């Protein structure tokens, strides 16, 4: 036991840790494949905390974290019984959401890697979170309050990290979409105006705000439309006076 | 008397060049055109005195001192003495003539060793070797043998003894030149020969120790620098080396006279193995040279190698005989050291039992064999002659000769007579003169014993008679022997029975025991052969005969190499076995009852007490598991009893499950054929659970035994070959094996169970196998070189199994042996080679016959001109020799 183990841990770290070119893909994907097609959950708990250290004492360049992500992504997907009880989703996916300086040292401008693999950790968090029936995901309170932390403290991982994870977590976890979108009362121009720090990025910011409107924008959503009109008044008039808020809501519900 | 040799140049390029400014004292030899040996070196220039003059090249012979240019007076003169120093001449120190003898002079000359030097392993440093150690060569040159000519260009003689001194460069040095340490030794009082004079040039780090030793790793079981040394490692191989050779270099040298060394450390040379050179332990000048083998299987094997080689080493180097005929006196020396010394140090399979086990397995040896004094040349013979029948020959000679009178003539004749030679006939010893000494000083005669012992001997017959005097209570007896029986002058000329090998009869012990088996003892005289004596003052048959007058049993020395033979075979062994104070007796009479007949529930019982007695050592289990095995029935099969009984109690370990898991498993699963399902569940259950109730780190045991027992079941129960699941067991196990060895040999590191798993597979398999994966296996894993032990097992392995077909097999193996040339590579495929050949193509002379028969058939490829146009050296008489008896 204590040899097999051992032999398919360093195999995999030479191999998976390792590079090459013309097979690395093939090798890749077949480690990936076979380990979560056959084998066993004898090597979750050395995979775990191998993926866990070299996450958390490398970030650097834009394939460790595709790399790493795809792997934790094909191991959890099809994985025995023991992502469950040993619990990774909180370390893995607070780092991968709290992630930064990997893109920026490493593609900050322009950085789809960075988007792509913010997308493919919110999908995997985001089921992780999902994933639960009685208490196998009650990080919803932390994962809120450690949100709202940091955005009222500072600007880590502006601006799409946390509203991807948040997002996803909180879609996936909705079996709570309500109290989560709300949280609280005027939240945009509070957030906005207490960041914003001379956003250069006018693409980023406008982005950012129409992906949200469109994340918003539905049962309730058309009956309320389809009876009324989604409230051209009562939004407006009405409510407050954000114009990136009810121009966007506006923009994306004509 | 004198020598200076400078050698350099050595290393990177595998080379080593230097002058050599040699020292006359000899006083007479010959001189003028002196035969110098050398071999495939090149010379470089050889001046003398004044210029140079004529001289041959080739054996060499230079020519020095032939003209009258040279002056006479430095030899006719005489200096002032002291003490009666005389130091006269006469015409051979003068006269006016050439070849003069009595005179002194200084030569020098040049030499260059290239790296086609045979004998001398050459692996210079940069990009030739490996990548260990890259700014380090590695040349290290044998000496025991015929190395100083192709080392350098001097005299190998043996009747000439001389000094010389050893100022290399690679007292004390350090700085000389930019970086070179000019290191100067003296050494010009006492002197050597030349057989002993090499240069081999190993690793520098010296792994040495002390003696002062009581626990440290939980111990035990005026020096100098003991220990062993090794490339930077082996710490804790050369701290147990250096306690044990520690202890035993202290025991010796306080018992033993003296020793001109200080430095008893040895070495791990990476060119080892060797036949005559790496083989145990390397004798050359205060510095011991021993293979990689310090995770090994140890115990009796490296202890008994080490006592043998102390010991050869103390007694083979003190003594220079002027006759090369002492290998028994040195064998018997040394093995009486190290018996002794092994003896007050180790004591767990008890030393008496130790001794009859080698000296029935030596007898065993040596029922067919030739002669001792052989004719006299030359390493392939002294590695067979120092690793052949001798060693165990002379152990017999020694305890027979010590035990034929008293113990003081023995040990104080021998230590006496060690230092009238050691100080007054250095050259000048002789076997002949020192036996003659022995004898005239300790009883006599011993011509019969000496010649007779080492020529044969024999006997299978042995008569008693019984005669029951009551007028007087007069119980004689009869005691006779009698036989049935029905290169040394080129393999044996002519024949010859004997017919009498064993002259004298030497002492006849009776020790008659008294009823219900007591312990009487008598000393007959005997001597002359076939001669009378005279003594006096279920269980039907032992209930009618319990006591009658006294059961005189067996012996007390054995003369003539010996089998028991008398009535009450039963009774004998049972009262032997069951009742005797002396372990030679229980084990003779264990072996006896063994070999013969008696009960079967009460045979099994006893033999099974016996066996699990806490008296008896590994000898008494070992005996009782395998006379058991051996007659697990008394007419029928297998004894549920004793199988039950050896299963049920086998179920720090140490040497006694040790050594019952290895006899109870290598003798268990024995032929059993029949019922596949037991034998499978047992055999399977057992491999397959093998150390699952007490398994750590000691694994040898358990690997070998293991290996044994499972290819001693699948070729005994697997010889035929399902109605059973047999095929299901077969593929399983052959599954099993490659699945085993694929894992131990691939993610995993091992070297002392892969070898022993793969050859009892083959060797269990062998026949109805895969036709044909073992050329393609074996030729891929020598060709990758995977693992230092698996090349030399792999080629073995299939030129020992091989020889339908042999379509380009010769070819095949002639390359892989000459491309693959190293150490364990090289010796090992030319012994495998050799052996494997010629096992495998074969009443001596009926033997000898259908191979040149069958080589008459094949005469087709054989090279001879390849092979023997490149065997050089060690390769070179040791193919000569076999090439000339193969031709």
């Amino acid at each position: 036991s204590r040899e097999l183990q051992l032999y398919f841990d360093k195999i995999v770290e030479v191999l998976l840790n390792q590079e090459e070119t013309k097979e690395a893909e093939l090798l890749r994907n077949s480690a990936l494949q076979s380990v979560r097609a056959d084998p066993g959950l004898q090597l979750v708990p050395y995979f775990i905390q191998f993926i866990s250290e070299t996450i958390t004492k490398n970030l650097k360049n834009i394939s460790l974290l595709s790399t790493m992500l795809e792997l934790i992504y094909s191991l959890l997907m099809n994985e025995s019984l023991f992502l469950e009880p040993y619990v990774a989703i909180i370390p893995c996916i607070l780092t991968l959401l709290l992630a930064k300086k990997i893109g920026n040292v490493d593609d900050e401008l322009q950085k789809q890697q960075q988007l792509a693999l913010r997308e493919l950790s919110a999908s995997l968090l985001e089921r992780v979170i999902e994933d639960f029936g009685s208490s196998y995901s009650t990080l919803k309170p932390r994962i809120t309050r450690t949100l709202l932390r940091a955005f009222v403290s500072v600007n880590n991982t502006t601006p799409g990290t946390q509203y991807g994870a948040l997002l996803g977590l909180r879609g996936l976890g909705s079996e709570v979409i309500r109290i989560v979108v709300l949280g609280n009362v005027i939240n945009w121009s509070s957030t906005f105006l207490e960041k914003l720090q001379q956003e250069d990025q006018v693409f980023l910011i406008d982005t950012l705000i129409e992906t949200l409107r469109v994340l918003t924008k539905g049962i309730d959503n058309e009956r309320l439309k389809q009876r009324v009109g989604d409230l051209i008044a009562d939004r407006i008039q009405a409510c407050d006076d954000a114009q990136d808020i009810y121009w966007g809501i506006f923009f994306g519900e004509v | 008397a004198h020598q200076k040799v400078q050698l350099d140049v050595d290393l990177a390029t595998q080379t080593v060049n230097g002058e050599t400014e040699l020292t006359i004292f000899a006083t007479d030899p010959s001189l003028s055109k002196v035969r110098l040996d050398a071999r495939c070196m090149q010379i470089h220039e050889v001046s003398v005195n004044l210029i140079k003059a004529n001289f041959i090249a080739a054996n060499l012979t230079v020519y020095l001192p032939e003209n009258l240019r040279l002056r006479p007076h430095d030899l006719s003169n005489t200096y002032s003495p002291v003490s009666n120093y005389n130091s006269p001449l006469t015409s051979n120190s003068a006269l006016m003539n050439s070849d003069r003898l009595y005179t002194p002079f200084v030569l020098k000359i040049n030499y260059s060793l290239r790296v086609p030097k045979n004998g001398i392993i050459f692996n210079g440093g940069s990009h030739t070797t490996i990548e260990k150690t890259q700014w380090f060569c590695h040349t290290i040159n044998n000496d025991i043998g015929c190395s100083a000519s192709s080392w350098m260009p001097c005299i190998d003689n043996f009747y000439e003894k001389y000094t010389w001194e050893l100022q290399l460069i690679v007292e004390s040095p350090h700085i000389l030149d930019h970086s070179k340490k000019v290191v100067s030794v003296q050494l010009y009082n006492n002197p050597v020969a030349a057989h002993h004079i090499g240069f081999f040039v190993g690793p520098f780090e010296q792994l040495p120790a002390s003696t002062f030793k009581f626990q440290d790793q939980s111990h035990p079981k005026a020096a100098v620098a003991a220990r062993v040394y090794f490339l930077p490692s082996q710490k804790e191989m050369v701290l147990n080396t250096c306690l044990a050779l520690y202890k035993n270099l202290d025991f010796y040298s306080k018992e033993f006279g003296s020793y001109p060394f200080s430095t008893y450390s040895m070495v791990f040379v990476d060119n080892l193995p060797t036949q005559y050179s790496s083989f145990a332990g390397i004798s050359g000048i205060s510095s011991e040279v021993l293979y990689d083998s310090g995770l090994v299987e140890p115990m009796f094997p490296v202890t008994e190698l080490l006592s043998l080689i102390v010991a050869e080493q103390w007694s083979g180097i003190n003594i220079v005989p002027k006759s090369l005929n002492d290998y028994w006196c040195v064998i018997g020396i040394a093995h009486f050291m190290a018996g002794q010394f092994l003896k007050k140090l180790f004591g767990f399979n008890n030393y008496k039992f130790v001794i009859k086990q080698r000296s029935d397995r030596i007898c065993r040896e040596d029922i067919g064999k030739a002669p001792l004094a052989n004719q006299h040349f030359r390493f392939p013979v002294n590695d067979a002659t120092d690793f052949k029948f001798i060693r165990l020959k002379a152990p017999l000679v020694l305890f027979i000769l010590d035990r034929r009178m008293t113990k003081t003539d023995r040990s104080f004749g021998l230590s006496r007579v060690i230092p009238k030679i050691f100080a007054a006939n250095g050259n000048c010893l002789s076997t002949s003169h020192f036996q003659h000494v022995c004898e005239k000083v300790a009883h006599h005669k011993l011509d019969s014993f000496f010649n007779n012992w080492v020529h044969n001997s024999g006997t299978p017959v042995l008569r008693v008679t019984q005669r029951f005097n009551k007028k007087r209570m007069f119980i004689e007896m009869g005691i006779r022997q009698v036989q049935g029986y029905e290169e040394a002058c080129q393999h044996v000329d002519q024949t010859g029975p004997g017919v009498t090998s064993q002259i004298f009869t030497g002492p006849m012990t009776i020790r008659i025991h008294e009823a219900d088996g007591t312990p009487y003892e008598h000393i007959v005289d005997l001597k002359e052969g076939f001669t009378k004596l005279d003594i006096q003052y279920a269980e039907g048959e032992e209930a009618r005969t319990q006591d009658a007058a006294e059961w005189i049993r067996i012996d007390a020395d054995f003369e003539w190499i010996c089998q028991i033979h008398l009535n009450q075979p039963d009774y004998m062994y049972q009262s032997q076995l069951q009742q005797d104070r002396d372990v030679e007796a229980q084990l003779d009479s264990v072996n006896f009852f063994s070999n013969s007949l008696r009960p079967n529930v009460f045979y099994s019982s006893v033999l099974v007490r016996t066996l699990m007695d806490n008296r008896y050592f590994y000898g008494v289990r070992c005996e009782a598991a395998k006379g058991l095995a051996r007659l697990s029935k008394e007419e029928n099969n297998h004894i549920g009893l004793h199988h039950l009984l050896k299963t049920l109690k086998q179920a720090f370990q140490r040497l006694f499950i040790q050594e019952t898991i290895p006899a109870a498993l290598s003798t268990i699963k024995i032929k059993d054929s029949d019922l596949f399902l037991n034998l499978r569940r047992i055999l399977l259950r057992l491999l397959q659970y093998n150390d699952n109730l007490n398994n750590d780190f000691n694994d040898c045991f358990y690997v070998c035994s293991l290996i044994r027992a499972l290819a001693n079941t699948i070729v005994e129960a697997g010889m035929v070959l399902l109605d059973d699941r047999i095929n299901n067991i077969n593929r399983e196990t052959v599954i099993e094996f490659n699945r085993r060895l694929q894992l131990d040999a691939a993610d995993v590191s091992y070297h002392t169970c892969i070898s022993d798993t793969i050859l009892n597979e083959k060797v269990r398999l062998g026949s109805e196998g895969l036709i044909n994966f073992r050329f393609p296996e074996l030729l891929q894993f020598t060709q990758e070189k995977y693992s230092v032990y698996v090349r030399l097992a792999g080629f073995r392995g299939l030129l020992l199994l091989g020889g339908l077909k042999n379509k380009s097999i010769l070819h095949y193996f002639f390359s892989t042996a000459k491309l693959e040339l190293s150490a364990l590579f090289k010796r090992g495929l030319i012994d495998h080679f050799l052996e494997a050949v010629g096992v495998a193509a074969l009443x001596x002379x009926x033997x000898x016959x259908x191979x040149x028969x069958x080589x008459x058939x094949x005469x087709x490829x054989x090279x001879x001109x390849x092979x023997x146009x490149x065997x050089x050296x060690x390769x070179x008489x040791x193919x000569x020799x076999x090439x000339x008896x193969x031709x």
